[PDB]
């Protein structure tokens, strides 16, 4: 699960979520430990 | 405010402290104590009409450059602190005015 | 992330070019409906 | 088309603080009417402004508290404070600007913003809260 948000939010336009920040967790390295990573998302690829 | 100590003659270049993400449309002021604010550049260079023209600014090509402003030909009595405002397009409203600069001879 | 101001994709077409070759295909489109009738485009209905 | 500011400078705390302001020369019809308070010990902090469709906007770090109102009959644009906390000393800026446009894509689709600049200004009047 993605914590998803908005790039822009007050920047600029409508507020529209074309594109998403979405950080989540993942597991470098080892095996047991997951550290936060994140990337930029389109708004066409992330389901709420 | 912030220091910047400088001398006659030599040409001296100031920039601001905040950093642009995406195209800007900085705009330099001058607070004479006393006296209003005077408009020396807006729109990255373009100074109105009655301020010298040796002021100038960057201009906005190939982003990355920092917005600095150059005062050339100084005088003895530019002591007074100056005032970047910094307009782009990602950070939205610029309600605030940025850090003075204060200038010494 | 993104270096710089935050744009939207798009592609251009020229105006009148596009006009002038979409009375081409309206003209063989008269060939197999008929001479005399109106031919009008719409856009996608639905799909993907 | 130097401004006069006429401020009395003496207005006890947590009461009314009102600022006229004079246009002289011309009239105010398509102009931007800004107005900017500076303090002791740091820089100018800008307040909002108010033209076009009368919907004068103020700083998000004021809580909107203060009013911006434009009058017509006698040219002037005064300040109506209210709930003033008796640190707000400052020499208040009775300035204009133009609404100018900055554009980096394409402007049917939405890319430009608008940026302000301050023409001219006025000397201000210093008020104070005792
Ligand atoms: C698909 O089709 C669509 C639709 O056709 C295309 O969409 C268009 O895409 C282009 C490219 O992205 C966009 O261009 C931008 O335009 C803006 C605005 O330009 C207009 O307005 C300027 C200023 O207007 C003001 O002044 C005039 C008087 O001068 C006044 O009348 C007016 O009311 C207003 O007050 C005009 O100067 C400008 O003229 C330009 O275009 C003429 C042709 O139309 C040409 O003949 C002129 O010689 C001149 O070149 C035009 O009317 C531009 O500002 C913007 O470019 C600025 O921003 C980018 C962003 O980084 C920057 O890199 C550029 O360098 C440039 O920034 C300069 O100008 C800023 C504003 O003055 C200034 O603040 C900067 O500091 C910087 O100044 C320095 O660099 C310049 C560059 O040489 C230099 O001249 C200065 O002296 C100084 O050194 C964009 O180019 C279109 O807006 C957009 N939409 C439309 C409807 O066109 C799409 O691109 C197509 N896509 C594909 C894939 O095909
Ligand atoms: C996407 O969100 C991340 C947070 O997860 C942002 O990263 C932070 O950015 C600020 C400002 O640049 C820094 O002060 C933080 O240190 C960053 N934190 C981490 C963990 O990287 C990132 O800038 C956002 N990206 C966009 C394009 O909005
Ligand atoms: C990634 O995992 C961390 C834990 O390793 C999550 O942070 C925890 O969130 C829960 C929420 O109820 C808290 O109770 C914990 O105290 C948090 N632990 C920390 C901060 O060390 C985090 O929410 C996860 N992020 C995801 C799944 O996107
Ligand atoms: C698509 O791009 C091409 C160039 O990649 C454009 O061709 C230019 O057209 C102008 C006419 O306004 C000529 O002056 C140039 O010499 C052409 N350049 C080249 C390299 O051929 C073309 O106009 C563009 N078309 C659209 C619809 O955007
Ligand atoms: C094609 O264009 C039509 C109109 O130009 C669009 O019709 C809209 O459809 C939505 C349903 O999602 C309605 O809520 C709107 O009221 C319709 N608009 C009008 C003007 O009738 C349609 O969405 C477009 N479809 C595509 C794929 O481009
Ligand atoms: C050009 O477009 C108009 C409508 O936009 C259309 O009526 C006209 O027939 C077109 N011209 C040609 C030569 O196809
Ligand atoms: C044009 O109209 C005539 C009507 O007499 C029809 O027979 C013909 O198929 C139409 N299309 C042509 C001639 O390409």
């Amino acid at each position: 699960t993605l914590q998803c948000t908005n790039v822009t939010n007050n920047i600029t336009d409508d507020m529209r979520g074309e594109l998403k920040n979405c950080s989540f967790n993942m597991t470098t390295e080892l095996r047991d430990k997951k550290q936060k990573v994140y990337s930029l998302f389109y708004r066409l690829d992330v389901v709420q | 405010v912030r220091p910047l100590s400088v001398a006659l003659g030599e040409t001296a270049r100031i920039s601001c402290g905040r950093q642009a993400l995406g195209s800007r449309a900085v705009q330099w002021y001058q607070h004479r104590p006393g006296q209003a604010p005077i408009l020396l550049i807006y729109n990255n260079q373009d100074r109105p009409s009655g301020i010298p023209e040796r002021f100038s600014g960057t201009p906005d090509i190939n982003f990355g450059t920092r917005a600095t402003l150059t005062i050339s030909g100084v005088e003895a009595g530019d002591e007074a602190d100056y005032y970047c405002h910094m307009w782009d397009s990602r950070s939205g409203f610029s309600w605030s005015f940025g850090g003075a600069t204060r200038l010494t001879v | 992330d993104i270096i710089g101001d935050i744009r939207q994709a798009h592609c251009n077409v020229s105006k009148a070019t596009w006009n002038e070759t979409l009375g081409k295909v309206v003209k063989q489109l008269r060939k197999h409906f008929g001479n005399n009738t109106i031919i009008r485009f719409a856009n996608s209905s639905g799909g993907d | 088309v130097q401004l006069q500011e006429s401020g009395p400078g003496l207005v006890k705390p947590s009461e009314t603080l009102s600022v006229t302001c004079s246009v002289s020369g011309d009239s105010m019809n398509n102009y931007y009417w800004t107005w900017i308070r500076q303090s002791p010990g740091k820089g100018l902090e800008w307040i909002g402004y108010i033209s076009d469709r009368e919907s004068a906007t103020y700083n998000p770090s004021l809580n909107s508290r203060v009013v911006i109102s434009r009058d017509t009959s006698k040219n002037q644009l005064s300040l109506k404070l209210n709930s003033v906390t008796p640190a707000d000393t400052a020499v208040y800026y009775c300035a204009t600007a133009r609404r100018g446009q900055r554009i980096y894509g394409v402007v049917s689709f939405g890319e430009f913003f608008y940026y302000y600049s301050m023409d001219v200004w006025g000397k201000g009047t210093t008020v104070t809260v005792s």
